[PDB]
């Protein structure tokens, strides 16, 4: 996997 | 009578107000008396600087938790690279304090703001679920500027606990009215990503928000898809202004950017709307967004008019949010009827895809049954198919009212041979249309390669009601  | 904020960077918040007409019309909502008082927003991200000079006055520990370290305090972890500044920037967009001589102001500068520290660690299904399901009878609106990797190859969505959190949220959250989940549609523009390959944005339970540059263009990072609902301003090229917000280490930044900045602005506008009518359901809120959002002055090559006369783009949804129009319409809003769900299994036999497959089916949309739908909300084409190179596929769905939704555009980096396993491609573009009649699904190979595969299941899932239509636009 999860990214900003 | 209304006095706009005097904060030092408020004149730089071009997206909140200006005479230029390129703004979100937020001052008009402030002047109607709506600044967010009583509404609670939580930023699901890498933490929130709860002592920031421009957040302390609005900070709400009841809207906050640290899921990464399992404690109540969502304070960011400070590093040399300032990696964990992201949540604090998002929080200031929603609810930075007004008229305090610091930085700028939030959209809902009198709302209460919290943060869930959940990105600074391994982001498991359970982590997402505990974040999405945090204090659901205290938090009104959840904002998420994160999601699956934007490499243009991934197909990924909420696993079981997270999907259960969404369903529990919209069903029992906020007194049964339903949690409002606001999602950033993604940053995969350079990778030719599609936000329909992202189950968080593609969900009917989230309001997926895209971005427009100051000059009204589709930013480099933008992802096109049919599940997007609306747009707010964000960054663009270096001649266009950016987003002004609170930064890590008690600072102010004028250079917050990307899809990440659009969701918080939407969450703030939704906070103002909830102040204007606390009785709005989660579906009410999506209806208000559809009816009030503004295409004008947004440039795109794919604007189309749907069956009820509304312009819709895969880059922008129904267009720019309009805070003044949202709060005005919300005040005397009549609650929509309970949501109906009509499940239509389309195929009688598997179909080889080849170079092109067109599947036509005339449907009655549960005519004569309690789930009869004459007013569509979301529509899903839940597809199961095999294919040798997934990113060569383009998928389109045409409604009986003639509205052509791109469910999937070509993704050059998607080499996967895994196909789609009951993937629920969603479109908002046929909202308020009558779904009775001929639907058309088109699957095509966009490459010159001799590709091959089989469509084994196509479930058309329609959501909506059977009452209360407006005269088409
Ligand atoms: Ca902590
Ligand atoms: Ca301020
Ligand atoms: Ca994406
Ligand atoms: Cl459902
Ligand atoms: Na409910
Ligand atoms: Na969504
Ligand atoms: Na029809
Ligand atoms: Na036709």
């Amino acid at each position: 996997x999860r990214v900003r | 009578v209304y006095q706009e904020p005097t904060d030092p960077k408020f004149p730089q918040q071009w997206y909140l107000s200006g005479v230029t007409q390129r703004d979100l019309n937020v001052k008009a909502a402030w002047a109607q008396g709506y600044t967010g008082h009583g509404i609670v927003v939580s930023i699901l991200d890498d933490g929130i600087e709860k002592n920031h000079p421009d957040l302390a006055g609005n900070y709400d520990p009841g809207a906050s938790f640290d899921v990464n370290d399992q404690d109540p305090d969502p304070q960011p972890r400070y590093t040399q690279m300032n990696d964990n500044r992201h949540g604090t920037r998002c929080a200031g967009e929603v609810a930075a304090v007004a008229n305090n001589g610091v930085c700028g102001v939030g959209v809902a500068y009198n709302a209460r703001i919290g943060g869930v520290r959940m990105l600074d660690g391994e982001v498991t299904d359970a982590v997402e679920a505990r974040s999405l399901g945090l204090n659901p009878n205290h938090i009104h609106i959840y904002s998420a500027s994160w999601g699956p990797e934007d490499d243009g190859k991934t197909v990924d969505g909420p696993a079981r606990l997270a999907e259960e959190a969404f369903f529990r949220g919209v069903s029992q959250g906020r007194g049964g009215l339903g949690s409002i989940f606001v999602w950033a549609s993604g940053n995969g523009g350079r990778e030719h990503d599609s936000c329909n390959c992202d189950g968080y944005t593609n969900s009917i339970y989230t309001l997926s928000i895209s971005s427009a540059t100051q000059f009204g263009n589709v930013p480099w990072y933008s992802e096109a898809c049919s599940s997007t609902l609306a747009t707010t301003y964000s960054s663009g090229n270096q001649n266009e202004k950016q987003i002004v917000t609170t930064d890590l280490r008690q600072k102010c930044t004028e250079s917050h950017t990307g899809t990440s900045a659009s969701a918080p602005l939407a969450a703030g506008i939704i906070a103002l709307t909830l102040e204007a009518n606390k009785n709005l359901t989660w579906r009410d809120m999506q209806h208000l967004v559809v009816q009030t959002s503004k295409p004008a002055h947004l440039n795109a090559n794919d604007w189309a008019t749907n069956g009820v006369g509304r312009k819709v783009s895969h880059s922008y949804g129904y267009g720019l949010l309009d805070a003044g129009a949202m709060v005005a319409l919300a005040q005397n809003w009549t609650t929509v009827a309970p949501q109906r769900k009509c499940i239509i299994d389309i195929l009688t036999e598997p179909k080889d895809i080849g170079k092109r497959l067109e599947v036509r089916k005339t449907v009655t949309a549960c005519l004569g049954e309690p789930n009869h739908i004459t007013r569509l909300e979301h529509a899903q084409a839940r597809l199961t198919l095999s294919y040798n190179r997934r990113g060569d596929l383009a998928i389109h769905l045409v409604s009986p009212m003639g509205t052509r939704s791109t469910l999937l555009a070509a993704r050059p980096h998607d080499y996967s041979a895994d196909g789609f396993n009951d993937w629920a491609f969603m479109t908002t573009h046929s909202w308020d249309e009558d779904p009775s009649g001929e639907w058309v699904l088109e699957i095509e190979n966009t490459s010159e390669a001799n590709n091959y595969g089989t469509l084994t299941k196509f479930t058309l899932v329609l959501y909506g009601t059977a009452s209360g239509s407006l005269v088409p636009r």
